[PDB]
């Protein structure tokens, strides 16, 4: 249903 | 012989990832000389997404506060600013692998390669197309962010897209390389979805060039058609309309094959209409649309870099 | 999400291609090292080709016969030989750009990088696979000879392929890097022909491995098969065999998808008894063969180098 | 009818 930001975690 | 879904050669590109982090989130970033451009969104903690405020998330971040690591080597951020929605970092480091560039936005149904990064680290290269509704439909996954799209004529590349989200449909959204998005998308966890899209017609007649030159001919026939009889199917097929400025574009294929416009696209009414009857057309059996004319001739003359 | 046609960045090659020009034929090379590698057929003229003897025409050049140029600069051919069909060309200068390198003879069915090439310059990036009867679908004209196909694996590039010849029906043949051609072809003018070709069964179900992985469902159904049953459908459409080898290749997937390979081909054997009824998968309406199991693996996890 | 070897001419 929402946008995914696709940085990713560290 | 044969007709390939082209890319151009990502070396001159590779040479300018780099990894940027803040906090606990992590993409890629673009170096071109003392700068390296990246999403603002690395400045969000996942807590900050359904509405954040990127003026007052950056006035609380510090030079410091960015890691940016060009292979094994930190470079020191020594300025930062916000464009839109890129951040512009100043390191204290020219790099020495800068090609000779340009930014530009493009249109829709212009194509482009797209260098897949990870962690800075180039993973992959291929071609897509900015659709009518201003999505890509590429592969990108989480860490995905901060990679572009390019072009590259003589040795200058042009740099047109930069990664930032996928949205529910799968497809992709992102900005052109000054920070300001292609559609209506925004950087936020909001609800957003693409327009319907539609098919990039200019394209399809390209390929369809592509196809007789390579020696095929099984779809032509001898009808013609009149430009606004053929923008009638187009439209109830879902194609964009054809132009007068599309014909032109189409000219030199057009010259190279013997075949007139009107004439590719009486053949293109009849494919729409009548399908393929499990026939190919250069290996597709879809009618394909992230050739454009200008990829065709690239590709069926041999133009180098 | 997404699955395209994805190449490995083609940097690494690319600092590596360069012109070879024997009298009035020429073509690509690839400088590793001190040494150039190229086609033997360089050394041919036209009025040479329907029966040559290369020692015969070798033992009759010079060093100096050999015209080398990387970029804007000629390189002197200090030292020539023949390897099956490939020429040697020893340099005064090793290529400071050498990367991490093998070569490698790959089996049919296994997919690679093309970097096509003309004047020594690169050209574009694509991807194909070796194709059962041991020719490649490639995107190539005249003057590309020369150009190689590889693989990267962190940062060793894998060389598999250089560029030859094209047969009449528009498909091309060539050597691994040590000159031996993949498949029965020979650098003669001569009538030859590429065997009857098959569809690689075990990229087939690796690619519905990545449909499912992407979200795309539609294709399952509750049946398994046997390997000997589904290898008798597999041999009535111009499929290869299925080996346990291929079932276990295939684990990996199998695993994270929940799908045992057996179900897999109970999907399959169902599209190819009942086609795909104005469906597509990953954007085909025909069943891709030219994505390995690995190649899956490497774009839905998100590998670098 | 024949292969083509993909050199070019100079």
């Amino acid at each position: 249903s929402g946008v995914t930001f696709q940085s990713a975690v560290k | 012989s044969g007709f390939r879904k082209m890319a151009f050669p990502s070396g001159k590109v590779e040479g300018c990832m780099v990894q940027v982090t803040c906090g606990t989130t992590t993409l890629n970033g673009l170096w071109l000389d003392d700068v390296v451009y990246c999403p603002r969104h690395v400045i969000c903690t996942s807590e900050d997404m359904f509405n954040p405020n990127y003026e007052d998330l950056l006035i609380r971040k510090s030079n410091h506060n960015f890691l940016v690591q060009a292979g094994n080597v930190q470079l020191r951020v020594i300025g930062h600013s916000m464009q839109n929605c890129v951040l512009k970092l100043k390191v204290d480091t020219a790099n020495p692998k800068t090609p000779k560039y340009k930014f530009v936005r493009i249109q829709p149904g212009q194509t482009f390669s797209v260098l897949a990064c990870y962690n800075g680290s180039p993973s992959g290269v291929y071609q897509c197309a900015m659709r009518p509704n201003f999505t890509i439909k590429g592969s990108f996954l989480n860490g995905s962010a901060g990679s572009v799209g390019f072009n590259i004529d003589y040795d200058c590349v042009s740099f047109c897209y930069m990664h930032h989200m996928e949205l529910p449909t799968g497809v992709h959204a992102g900005t052109d390389l000054e920070g300001n998005f292609y559609g209506p998308f925004v950087d936020r966890q909001t609800a957003q979805a693409a327009g319907t899209d539609t098919t990039i017609t200019v394209n399809v007649l390209a390929w369809l060039y592509a196809a007789v030159i390579n020696g095929d001919r099984w779809f032509l026939n001898r009808f013609t058609t009149t430009l606004n009889d053929f923008n009638l199917v187009a439209m109830k097929y879902n194609y964009e309309p054809l132009t007068q400025d599309h014909v032109d574009i189409l000219g030199p294929l057009s010259a190279q094959t013997g075949i007139a416009v009107l004439d590719m696209c009486a053949s293109l009414k009849e494919l729409l209409q009548n399908g393929m009857n499990g026939r190919t057309i250069l290996g597709s059996a879809l009618l394909e649309d992230e050739f454009t004319p200008f990829d065709v001739v690239r590709q069926c003359s041999g133009v180098t870099f």
